[PDB]
């Protein structure tokens, strides 16, 4: 739990369950196998400047 | 955009720029996937017919990547009124997809609570469009972006001659010369989280630009977010 200390560890969104913390991602995005890392889909995913 | 630097290739990919008859970009847009793009409401008063311009950085030499859009349907807020500004907000439809490539992507819609609680408690914001680069200077002719400060909730109510609603939120600097402009409205607010970035907020009002004592006011995007997906599903 703690999605207050360091937005839970996660890369996007942060939620708590009432004990620990659940990473999720944007739309274009899948949970990585660790539970908080995103991983793009498209070669353009949202909010990426396409450097 | 008063003051601030150059949108530099691939760094605002998601900023739309709606153009009249006359191709006079009149305001600004953020794209939000392939079908839409979001706007201010009062920007479709400003123009009768117009499409949504995508991939462009210069308004005046042919770039190559550039793309323009019809509009199939404009989704209004019901709620908007120009006597308060409040509900500034639209999503439009776009006829045909946008392709996204180089300088083309969107920007991701966050969700509300983490928005709140850790997209806007961050230090800035950025901001960015073709409007005037001085309040009484002329529209932009290059895309430009500006780290904003998010300004304290009071200040921003205590500095401002209009009720400033629940709907709306303060970025900017209180003295510095540099703020959105004319021309900038519609235009995106966007907030940096691990290199992504998320809408927080549509380029809405202010009194005048860049004036001392005087803040930047956005549509606060957060407080719209289930209207924004229902619009998605056209509605
Ligand atoms: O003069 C205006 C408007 C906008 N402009 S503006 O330069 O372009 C302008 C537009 C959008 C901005 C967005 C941000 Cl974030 C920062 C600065 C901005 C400046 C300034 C102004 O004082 N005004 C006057 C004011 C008229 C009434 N207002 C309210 C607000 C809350 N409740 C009721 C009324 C706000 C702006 N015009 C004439 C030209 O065409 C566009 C409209
Ligand atoms: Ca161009």
């Amino acid at each position: 739990k703690l999605c207050s200390l360091d937005n839970g560890d996660c890369d996007q969104f942060c939620h708590e369950e009432q004990n620990s913390v659940v990473c999720s991602c944007a739309r274009g995005y899948t949970l990585a196998d660790n539970g908080k890392a995103c991983i793009p889909t498209g070669p353009y995913p949202c909010g990426k400047q396409t450097l | 955009i008063v003051g601030g630097q150059e949108c530099k290739d691939g760094e605002c990919p998601w900023q739309a720029l709606l153009i009249n008859e006359e191709n006079e970009g009149f305001c600004g847009g953020t794209i939000l996937s392939e079908f839409y793009i979001l706007t201010a409401a009062h920007c479709l008063y400003q123009a009768k017919r117009f499409k949504v311009r995508v991939g462009d950085r210069n308004t005046e030499q042919e770039e190559g990547g550039e793309a323009v859009h019809e509009v199939e349907v404009v989704i209004k807020h019901n709620r908007f009124t120009k006597e308060t500004y409040d509900f500034d907000i639209a999503v439009l439809r776009l006829k045909t997809p946008i392709t996204f490539r180089m300088n083309v992507a969107p920007a991701c819609l966050p969700e509300r609570d983490w928005a709140e609680s850790t997209l806007m408690t961050q230090k800035t914001g950025i901001v960015s469009g073709f409007g005037r680069t001085h309040e009484k200077g002329r529209q932009s002719t290059r895309l430009k972006m500006l780290e904003v400060p998010y300004v304290d909730r009071n200040s921003c109510k205590l500095s401002s001659s209009f009720i400033i609603t629940q709907n709306m939120f303060c970025a900017g600097y209180d003295t510095k010369q540099e703020d959105a402009c004319q021309g900038d409205s519609g235009g995106p607010h966007v907030t940096r989280f691990k290199d992504t970035y998320f809408v927080t907020g549509i380029v809405s009002w202010g009194e005048g630009c860049a004036r001392k004592g005087k803040y930047g006011i956005y549509t606060k995007v957060t407080a719209f977010l289930k209207w924004i997906d229902r619009s998605m599903k056209t509605r």
